[PDB]
RNA sequence: CAACGAGGAAUUCCUAGUAAGCGCAAGUCAUCAGCUUGCGUUGAUUACGUCCCUGCCCUUUGUACACACC
């Protein structure tokens, strides 16, 4: 089969994520939709869009949603771009040759930070499962994994080697000792969410829900246990909504420091911090009145230490932010907003006024958006494209360069077509309006108000293009002619519904038309005859398509499956369950009986009309693909979705007993071994010092696992099981006997694994003795004959001992409750 | 429901079973009764060379044995199995007509030896039911719910054809594979007493030369 | 005696004698011990 | 646990017990009895024998309760006789019978103390095979 | 050596809204995994049979035979095609 | 101037009156005589252990009441 695949993406500059700056005002990484594009601010063209070099609907891409970029990150010396997915991948790119250098899977969930730490080669990463995860970049590894918070890692900031800080989605900020990787000191930050973290060396500063925010003293060189970071007071805001980025920076040519609050909605609050000159001048103000209460007053510092700044506003809501400084009249803060758009500002500031009643954009990067999802895509002969949107932003792109050169301003309009001979568009809006524009001069052709009496809703040509359909949520449809270019209104038929499809066929023959009530009418255009009734679908019915012998029409709907029914009887055929939302739209290719279907979970699907497989199923969107266009010949499609993108897709084992034995004989192999060593060591202490064995060093397995032999040893004898203990001590022969008693021996000397051991030693070694006392008794060596002298003496001190608290508890306890018995029985 | 000879011990206690050959049989007779013995569980294979069939009758009921099954041949192919049960219980003697063993065909592995699943299609009359249960009281009691072979006595008019099967539940159905041997088998004959004697009462046994025995089944 | 249930559900007693507080375990071993008497309260 | 990561097993003692987190509880009393019976009256440190002479009544009702299921395993039963031996031996008997509710406890726990003292008994009398192994290696010449 | 149903499971875990794969693969499996509708022979130095389609087919034969010779049976005219 | 002097690779079955040798009768409503089923006579070798391999199965709270073990 000739398969497809995706051509090029577009319609998206900035989305669901952070931006980076990079100095040359200068460009901007930002995210696209699962690949990052690079903009100059001074002209705003598309310098570069470092995508994966593998197309998305290829042979080997893998069945699922791409992962959306969810966290730029930049190291600006060495020239690194270490960016974070939706999935928790990490990939670090050289931006010299925009290939991909590192792949740091590691987490469970989207991740939500990056930062480069001792400038290069070290990578901290925080995700929204509540690790935190530390990265080498020579050596490709995940170092460290901090692991304590309990939501969502909203930020950190670390030092190097020695301390880390991390606030979480909790109401919990951390610190974090990065040479134990145990957290330190944990507090109770704000009482629901904690979504902000920023810090200049002395003061630390957080906000959570609603406009509290809150200041730190973070002393680093502490000793006390809670004190190492502790709270000096809060403050308010404007918004009274999540602050969620805070920054800073230290303005040269004096020494300053300015933070950024950015809120959910629309602004950013900027703070200038003062100095310390300026702290001593203005504390002995407000300790004015002359001191009890003159120290509660000076206790209760914020509003002291800090000083707000101009307001910045915008026009969307805010998703990210950052800024650059010259001169402290220069603030330049560029600033990515949700609806696509970026915006690069600059307030200007005297050093004592801000010199302004309200901060000034000097740049704003929007021509290649829409800023609300494109409620409509349509495309010429083969060479424009028309995007449909609800400010107004119709925009006809052109295929062979993705670039709209030809804009205007609409309204909440949600169907369009094109006109037969190109260069001309017509649009239906959400209220009673229609408008009609072109492409070589001005917008408005003509717009009709009172096209319809409620919210439009679908239009369609017919195929020579004279005579045009539109059918609203008036439970009306209408009909259009073109006078000479002018709309004429002529006829107009009324239902008893909703109607919220129409199509003709392809051939001027049939007009179906979707109704609101689950069903969908066939008329004939030449007649307003009612040829067919076509029903059963069961929700409201979307998206009809009408094919190319005009025999075969598809039916979309919110039933999560589209029916394919043969137009001359009204009979049907298949009722396939696709898309498990919605079908948004479905379309036919131009000469076959394939089609496509585009739905509102994130996905389109490609069939064909005679064994109703289906052929293929992409899946590049992220979000609710509301529409789709096929080429009028040779069938290339475009799909145009929610998350403001814009698709084009074209052609192509032991067991006990033996385990135990190599275990006993490594470890009485060390055991004698450093007993050697310390007879070496006594023997050229005690004698002429001119020389001494080596060194020994220790075991392979021991130092691997960090253990000394006896304990070693003791925790195998301690994993063999109770059913095949008394097999595992009879298979070892009398050697591994003799040397088991040398690993007694030892044991019993240090006195803490003796005593958290004594039942199974005793059972281990009086069934060993037990066992093998026919040849034990028979051995004649003064060695063995002391230690079962210090194994008996030791082991029956221990024994004693215990059962000395156990008898002594015996009889206190009964002694107990007898004086309490005769206290008052 | 079960009738009054095998009611004292119906889901009490698990069954024993002899399989064993008619006399010095063919080595496609002992692969066949391998086959039986691993047919059903809690089975084991007698060597029947020299033994008498009232002392083996009377060995296997001091024993303990629940019952009994004696294989016949032809040249090979296999034609008759009887079962004896032991508390002096019924014979059902049977014929086999169409009989293809895996031992012929192919190595396609092992076998499962689970508790199996039991089908029994249209056992109609009252010697339906009593060929049921003296069929069926040779399988071991309450099986697990998802044990994945199942075994199934089909009737089809008086030749209960016999199979084996393993399964998996897959999305869209059941997926059946053809374990063990396929049979054709038919009851020429019952009786009352066991195996040692042949002067017991008979139950029922087919008239093949009346004139009106081909017009019905379980004449 | 033996050792019964908890008798307040901030903490649990296993059989063994032993006895984990709820808010003093980690999530790992809540993890574990919900999927161990999960299977103990299957059987 | 920042006390039980540095050791320091008074302080954590206590705080275990305000908490009342009771495998915390075990694994403090578990880590001090035994570098109690590594170094060298007092069977605790000085310290966190002291912390426990200076508690109240229904914080030791608590402490006797994990002593009390403690005390049914043979393996950690170690640890709640040097408990129980210690509140017996730093704290004022007429006090302890009249708590309201340490009867319930003790009539709990002598049993269970008494089924250790029979196998650990049982223990040190098969402990003498050494000592009869030992007669016979002397007997070889 | 392994089970047949250990093979199917397998069988089934590897084969895996197409409809015509899912055709594909049962009559796959089905017709491997029923051993009982071929016959081998063992190679002296295999399937050399189809038992029950050879025996549908011999039958279904001379099912239309008898059902062609029961309408002959009493029949005395007959068209005369010359064409 | 054809075959053949105990039958290759592989493969199947088998543990005591058993494998195997030996003959003699019957012919029991299905099956069988190109044979089938009985009946006696003679009667062993080697395992009778083990989960190491190949598989199949079971359990993973000890519950059922002490003691003991865990």
């Amino acid at each position: 089969y000739q398969r497809f695949e995706q051509a090029a993406a577009f319609g998206v500059i900035a989305s669901n994520a952070n931006c980076v700056w990079i100095p040359a005002p200068g460009q901007l990484i930002t995210s696209a939709l699962e690949d990052v594009n690079i903009w100059d601010i001074k002209t705003g063209d598309l310098v570069s869009k470092l995508s994966d070099g593998l197309p998305p609907g290829a042979s080997d891409a893998r069945g699922a949603k791409p992962a959306e970029c969810t966290y730029l990150e930049a190291h600006k010396d060495t020239d690194l771009l270490a960016v974070g997915y939706a999935d928790g991948v990490i990939k670090v790119w050289d931006l010299m040759s925009k290939t991909v250098l590192l792949n740091f899977n590691g987490h469970k969930a989207a991740i939500t930070l990056l930062q480069f730490d001792g400038t290069g080669t070290r990578l901290i990463s925080g995700s929204k499962d509540s690790n935190i995860i530390v990265w080498d970049l020579v050596g490709e590894v995940g170092l460290y994994k901090l692991r304590s918070h309990k939501d969502s890692i909203t930020g950190f900031w670390c030092q190097g080697e020695d301390w880390l800080i991390s606030t979480s989605k909790d109401g919990m900020i951390k610190l974090w000792d990065l040479k134990t990787h145990q957290c330190i000191e944990t507090h109770i930050a704000h009482t629901g969410e904690c979504w902000g973290l920023a810090v200049k060396d002395d003061l630390l500063i957080t906000t959570g829900t609603d406009s509290q925010v809150k200041i730190w003293k973070l002393d680093i060189e502490n000793d006390k246990m809670g004190g190492k970071l502790t709270e000096m007071g809060i403050f308010e805001k404007q918004s009274k909504q999540r602050g969620l980025k805070i920054e800073f920076i230290t303005n040269s040519s004096d020494k300053t420091s300015f933070f950024y609050i950015q809120n959910a909605d629309k602004t950013i609050e900027t703070f200038r911090i003062r100095k310390e000159e300026e702290i001593a001048r203005g504390l002995k103000k407000r300790e004015k009145r002359l001191l009890t209460e003159e120290e509660i007053a000076k206790s209760i510092y914020s509003s002291f230490i800090l000083h707000p700044f101009q307001t910045i506003r915008s026009l969307y809501k805010i998703k990210s932010a950052s800024w650059t400084t010259v001169s402290s009249s220069k603030l330049e803060l560029v600033l990515t907003t949700s609806s696509n758009t970026i915006e690069y500002y600059s307030i200007p500031y005297e050093k004592r006024d801000p010199t302004s009643p309200a901060p000034l954009k000097t740049h704003t990067i929007e021509l290649q958006g829409q800023r609300t999802d494109v409620r409509s895509i349509d495309i010429s002969d083969d060479n424009k494209l028309l995007a449909t949107a609800s400010n107004g932003s119709l925009k006809i792109w052109n295929i062979k360069t993705h670039k709209c050169i030809r804009t205007f301003e609409c309204g909440y309009a949600l169907t369009c077509k094109f006109l037969p001979g190109g260069l001309l568009v017509i649009l239906g809006t959400r209220n009673g309006e229609l408008q009609l524009f072109d492409l070589a001069s001005s917008s408005l052709l003509d717009t009709i108000e009172d096209a319809h009496d409620a919210a439009i809703w679908s239009l369609d040509l017919t195929s020579d293009g004279k005579r045009l359909v539109t059918g609203s949520a008036d439970k009306t449809v209408k009909f259009w002619d073109f006078k000479v270019l002018k709309l004429h209104h002529d006829t107009t038929l009324e239902l008893t519904d909703d109607i919220l499809c129409v199509r003709v066929s392809p051939d001027d023959r049939y007009l179906a038309i979707s109704l609101l009530d689950n069903t969908v009418k066939v008329f004939f255009l030449d007649s307003m005859k009612f040829y067919l009734s076509l029903y059963g679908h069961k929700l409201p019915v979307l998206s009809i398509d009408i094919s190319f012998d005009s025999k075969m029409i598809i039916t979309s709907s919110a039933d999560k499956n589209i029916k394919i029914w043969g137009l001359d009887f009204g009979d049907c055929h298949k009722s396939l369950f696709a898309h498990q939302d919605s079908i948004m739209n479905v379309k036919f290719l131009p000469q076959s009986h394939n089609f496509f279907s585009c739905s509102k979970d994130a996905v389109v699907k490609y069939w064909d009309g005679e064994k109703f497989e289906c052929i293929q199923k992409l899946y590049a969107h992220q979000s609710e693909v509301w529409a789709l266009a096929v080429a009028t010949d040779g069938g290339f499609v475009v799909s145009s979705s929610h998350d403001h993108s814009i698709r084009i897709w074209e052609e192509t084992s032991l067991k006990a007993g033996e385990r135990l034995m190599e275990a006993l004989d490594l470890g009485i192999a060390e055991i004698e071994g450093l007993e050697a060593y310390n007879r070496d060591m006594k023997l050229w202490q005690r004698k002429k010092l001119g020389e001494a064995p080596i060194k020994p060093q220790g075991n392979a397995v021991l130092i691997a696992v960090n253990k000394t032999p006896e304990q070693y040893i003791m925790d195998t004898l301690l994993r063999i099981r109770m059913s095949q203990l008394e097999d595992a001590l009879m298979v070892m022969p009398f050697s591994y006997v003799l040397k088991f008693l040398k690993f007694i021996d030892t044991v019993m000397q240090n006195k803490t694994l003796l005593h958290s051991h004594l039942p199974l030693i005793c059972k281990n070694l009086f069934f060993i003795i037990k066992f093998n006392h026919k040849e034990l008794v028979s051995q004649k060596n003064e060695e063995l004959k002391l230690q079962i002298n210090r194994v008996k003496t030791e082991l029956r001190s221990a024994l004693k001992s215990t059962e000395d608290d156990l008898g002594f508890n015996v009889q206190g306890l009964k002694f107990v409750k007898q004086q309490w018995n005769l206290r008052h029985n | 429901q079960v009738d009054d000879e095998y009611a004292a011990t119906s889901g009490i206690m698990d069954p024993r079973i002899i399989v064993t050959t008619s006399r010095d049989p063919s080595t496609r007779l002992s692969q066949f009764a391998k086959e039986i013995k691993l047919l059903f569980p809690n089975a084991v294979r007698l060597n029947r060379g020299n033994y008498v069939m009232p002392n083996l009758v009377d060995a296997c009921k001091k024993s303990g044995t629940t019952d009994l099954v004696v294989l016949h041949e032809h040249r090979g192919v296999p034609t008759s199995l009887t079962i004896s049960h032991f508390p002096h219980g019924p014979t059902a003697q049977f014929s086999l007509h169409n009989v293809v063993m895996r031992h012929d065909i192919i190595n396609a592995g092992n076998q499962s030896e689970v508790n199996p699943h039991l089908i029994f299609d249209n056992f109609t009359t009252a010697l339906g039911k009593r060929v049921v249960c003296i069929l069926k009281h040779l399988f071991n009691a309450g099986p697990k719910k998802d044990s994945e072979r199942v075994i199934t006595f089909a009737n089809r008019g008086d030749f209960i054809s016999v199979r084996q099967h393993v399964y998996v539940r897959t999305r869209e159905g059941v997926e059946i594979a053809e374990v063990g041997p396929r049979f054709e088998m038919r009851l020429f004959e019952l009786r009352l007493g066991t195996l040692e004697n042949k002067d017991a009462d008979v139950e029922w046994q087919l008239r093949r030369f009346i004139r009106t025995a081909n017009k019905k089944d379980y004449l | 005696y033996n050792v019964g249930k908890a008798e307040k559900d901030g903490e649990i007693r296993l059989k063994n004698g032993v006895a984990m507080s709820k808010e003093e375990l980690t999530r790992e071993d809540k993890n574990r011990l919900r999927r161990a008497l999960k299977r103990k309260r299957s059987k | 646990q920042n006390y039980m990561s540095k050791g320091d097993w008074t302080n954590a003692f206590l705080l275990a017990m305000t908490l009342d987190h009771p495998m915390r509880l075990f694994n403090v009393l578990k880590r001090a009895l035994g570098e109690s019976r590594s170094r060298q009256e007092v069977i605790f440190n000085e310290e966190l024998d002291q912390a426990i002479s200076i508690l109240n009544d229904e914080q030791l009702i608590l402490l006797m309760k994990r002593c009390r299921d403690w005390n049914t395993n043979a393996k950690t039963h170690t640890i709640a006789q040097r408990t129980i031996r210690c509140i017996l031996m730093h704290h004022n008997i007429a006090k302890l019978s009249e708590i309201p509710g340490m009867v319930k406890i003790v009539d709990a726990i002598i049993p269970y103390t008494q089924r250790h003292f029979t196998r650990v008994d049982n223990l040190v009398e098969q402990s003498y095979i050494l000592d009869y192994a030992l007669v016979e290696m002397d007997k070889l010449f | 050596a392994g089970s047949q149903l250990k093979n199917l499971k397998a069988a089934l875990k590897a084969r895996g809204y197409d409809r015509e794969e899912k055709k594909k693969a049962i009559a796959e499996i089905r017709e491997e995994f029923n051993p009982f509708e071929i016959k081998a022979a063992r190679n002296k130095r295999i399937a050399v049979g189809k038992p029950g389609i050879s025996k549908q087919i011999g039958e279904e034969q001379r099912k239309r035979a008898f059902e062609a010779r029961k309408m002959m049976k009493n029949k005395r005219g007959g068209v005369i095609d010359k064409r």
